DNA sequence: CCCCCTTGAAGACGTGGTTTACGACCCCACCGCAGTGAGTGG
């Protein structure tokens, strides 16, 4: 019981916080983005194309 | 507001279990309230003249500088200059 | 068996101490005092009880 | 309904900004919902009651739960109650659905107000939320006091008491002898090892003494683990009674006992 | 003291305005257990509060009537641990000690910043307005 | 009379133990 | 120890020493066969 | 992670010992349940986004807790600890166990 | 003191008939530090 793993089928696909707000942000320099707009997508409140 | 009944009793109206589990938490959980120091009738008499700046509103003791913890010219005849901690609550522990 | 040399250590027997007298000779025990700043702060001693 | 939530608070308002329907213009919508199955009349009915459930939701703020995880309970339930509304009653749909809603909310609290489940039973659950308004005094009940709440409940004293331990239970964190393994000290565990193979040698070598047909009674019946020979099958074996092969035990087992103890 | 606090929360009226409560008087009863019984049985050392509460009921068929019916009776709202003699409390069976605080006073206090914009190598003023209970007030300044 | 059978109600009461408590012994020793 | 299984006021104890005594319900166990024997042997009853 | 690393063990007043790990995977577990049953159940878009956001910040606190912004809280108003914080600091796994 | 019975019953191990009981599901009209980022103005 030390060594078995499990894991959690997720419905909807969720970002790691790690590769999202540690600076810099790895996310939003491969998309070459803003990290605000990224932060905005993510929390539902705006829409991209 | 949601009541109907006129037939209300003040009993109806307070419940007395928020107030005396405060009160409890207060005397019970405190930072400032701690077990009497019984080595002897000296140390239960400076225990109960102890005057401290921690606590709830109060400061840190990793947050605090070196103008705190010295000895001000107003302290004469209120605070004892001598009797303090020697270790990092140098400052911040006081008697009267 | 073992439990045996336990009860006779824990009655604490006159051929204990020698047992014990035979086995710190030549055994060196290592001492420290915190906090350990330099090298100098453990070093190895023969035990005399 | 493409409004944006990006939190609790933003989802509120839009809840909020609909416009609550009167009763004339809600039986129509029911009314297709209920023969014609129409998702667009059930659609409007769930979002003009949106602000219901978000108000329902704020009297349940001293279990200690977030807030946004009551309101969403709350709206499946009022999900239930849509499905199964008749709208030739006469009714609101306000007043339905309270029932429902109220119901989803009890028992998520139920199942998330500890790390483990407090109320399973028919009686637990009864208990749970009447105990809350029946305490007074901070403490635990006399003797008298149980039979009284016990009859009105229809539970027995043993549930009263059993529920209010579990009231008052605070969970500390983990970080005083409760990090300690007790399963851990392997310096007991050599010397019983060593306690246990010691003496089963005395029982080889007392064995050993006993003649060769008690050894075949003491190895059959009591060593043998695939099967346990009983009396009568190892008379037959040598040809003996079945109160000779008992009455030969206590003989070899003095002489077991005798070479053990020397 | 209880007075200001029970003076500071009541009276308490409704949202509708149909009913309020009003506060009368105070009273603390008698300690079930000597200091010595509760150290020997290990329970706190406390007396009862019972407050006098009155309620009035206001009627709504009239604009300005409010005599409806009023009403008196005696509450109980829980336990306030006793200081002993010599200045301590008894909680569950142990003596125990409340220490006295030393910390800023509320008012305004008007102070100047120092050893910052070194570079610019000037002084800036500020000010705050602290409350007994509230929020914060601050004022001030930027090299310009 | 009153006086004495109110110490002997007094010393005589039972205690308030915890749910699933049957009975606590104390022991106190000296050195 | 008293007829109540408490010790007696006064008595002088050490490490080891039993103050009150106090048994508990055990329910089932297992054992191996030869230790199991060899409890048969001694003739000592199994307790619950 | 396996169970005997975030133990859970019972004491003698009905009291339970445990770590937070289990109660930030159980909102996890609970957000994640209720998101596939709207979304089985034909729910509006609204709720449905609402349920996404909240399972988005229960996993981004169950990996960090105190990265964005309120921390999640437990009983005695403290931060849950996350899994981020029993490798970092001077209490960490480093500096206090290897 | 080996041998086969007796002869009366004590317990021995299921056992799923019989019967509670748990658990679940349904309705309810500080500290100084450094890297970042706009953000100018040019």
């Amino acid at each position: 019981r030390r060594e078995r793993m499990g894991h959690i089928e997720l419905a909807s696909p969720t970002a790691h916080i790690w590769f999202l707000k540690s600076l810099p942000s790895r996310i939003g320099l491969l998309l070459d983005m803003p990290l605000r707009d990224i932060e905005r997508v993510l929390y539902f409140e705006s829409y991209v194309v | 507001s949601l009541g109907d009944l006129d037939t209300l009793m003040p009993q109806d109206m307070i419940n007395a279990k928020p107030i005396s589990a405060a009160v409890k938490e207060f005397f019970g959980s405190s930072q400032l309230s701690q077990f009497m120091d019984q080595n002897n009738p000296l140390s239960e008499i400076t225990h109960k003249r102890r005057i401290s700046a921690l606590g709830p509103g109060g400061l840190t003791r990793e947050r605090a500088g070196f103008e705190v913890r010295d000895v001000h010219p107003t302290h004469y005849g209120r605070v004892c200059p001598i009797e303090t901690p020697e270790g990092p609550n140098i400052g911040l522990i006081n008697s009267l | 068996t073992i439990k045996a040399a336990k009860k006779m250590v824990e009655r604490e027997e006159a051929v204990v101490w020698d047992i014990l007298d035979e086995v710190i000779r030549e055994h060196p025990v290592l001492l420290n005092r915190a906090p350990t700043l330099h090298r100098l702060g453990i070093q190895a001693f023969e035990p005399v009880l | 309904a493409l409004a944006p939530v990006g939190n609790l608070d933003s989802y509120i308002r839009a809840a909020n900004a609909w416009p609550m329907l009167s009763a004339d213009e809600e039986r129509a919508l029911a009314e297709k919902l209920h023969y014609h199955g129409d998702l667009e009349a059930a659609k409007t009915l769930i979002l003009s009651h949106l602000r219901f459930v978000v108000h329902i939701a704020r009297n349940y703020a001293g279990y200690g739960l977030p807030q946004a995880d009551l309101i969403q309970e709350g709206n499946i339930g009022l999900m239930k109650a849509v499905r199964r509304f008749n709208p030739e009653v006469g009714v609101r749909l306000v007043s339905f659905a309270v029932h429902w809603i109220k119901a989803e909310i009890h028992e998520y609290v139920l199942r998330n107000w500890r790390i483990v489940k407090v109320a399973t039973t028919k009686a637990q659950r009864k208990l749970f939320f009447n105990l809350r308004k029946t305490k007074q005094r901070l403490g635990w009940f006399n003797q008298d006091e149980v039979e009284m709440v016990a009859r009105e409940l229809g539970v027995t004293s043993k549930d009263v008491r059993e529920m209010e331990s579990r009231m008052a239970a605070q969970d500390m964190t983990f970080d005083v002898l409760y990090l300690q393994d007790k399963s851990s000290n392997f310096a007991d565990g050599i010397e019983d090892d060593n306690w246990e193979e010691q003496a089963a040698n005395r029982l080889t070598d007392a064995m050993q003494g006993l003649d060769e047909r008690s050894q075949d009674i003491i190895r059959a019946r009591w060593l043998d683990e695939d099967n346990k020979s009983t009396l009568q099958e190892l008379a037959d074996r040598y040809g003996v009674s079945a109160e000779r092969v008992r009455q030969l035990e206590k003989n070899a087992m003095k002489k077991l006992r005798a070479a053990i103890e020397a | 003291g209880l007075e200001a606090a029970f003076r500071s929360v009541f009276p308490i009226q409704s949202y509708s305005g149909n009913s309020e409560l009003q506060y009368v008087s105070y009273r603390l009863g008698e300690p079930v257990f000597d200091v010595q019984e509760c150290q020997i049985r290990g329970v706190t050392y406390s007396a009862p509060l019972r407050v006098k509460l009155r309620l009035v009921i206001y009627e709504r068929e009239a604009p300005e009537g409010t005599v409806k019916d009023i009403k008196e009776q005696e509450v109980y709202m829980g336990e306030i641990p006793l200081m002993t003699d010599n200045g301590t409390f008894v909680i569950n069976g142990t003596e125990r000690v409340i220490v006295s605080q030393l910390h800023r006073s509320p008012g305004v206090f008007f102070d100047s910043d120092k050893g910052k914009t070194h570079s610019s190598g000037k002084v800036l003023y500020n000010a705050r307005i602290i409350p007994y209970r509230g929020s914060w007030l601050d004022f001030e300044f930027d090299p310009k | 009379e009153k006086k004495l059978e109110a110490k002997r109600r007094k010393i005589t009461q039972g205690d308030d133990l915890a749910p699933g408590v049957l009975k606590i012994v104390k022991v106190y020793l000296a050195v | 120890l008293d007829e109540s299984g408490i010790v007696y006021i006064g008595a002088e104890v050490t490490g080891g020493d039993i103050l009150v005594g106090k048994v508990t319900p055990k329910g089932e166990t297992q054992l191996t066969p030869e230790e199991k024997l060899l409890r048969a042997i001694f003739g000592e009853k199994a307790s619950d | 992670l396996p169970p005997d690393l975030r133990p859970l063990v019972p004491l003698d007043g009905g009291r339970f010992a445990t770590s937070d790990l289990n109660d930030l995977y159980r909102r996890v577990i609970n957000r994640n349940n209720r998101l596939k049953r709207l979304l089985d159940l034909a729910a509006p878009d609204i709720i449905v986004r609402n349920e996404k956001r909240m399972l988005q910040e229960a996993v981004d606190a169950l990996l960090d807790n105190g990265r964005r912004g309120r921390a999640i809280t437990g009983s005695n108003k403290r931060p849950l600890k996350s899994l981020a914080d029993m490798i970092k600091g001077k209490q960490g796994r480093f500096r206090q166990n290897l």
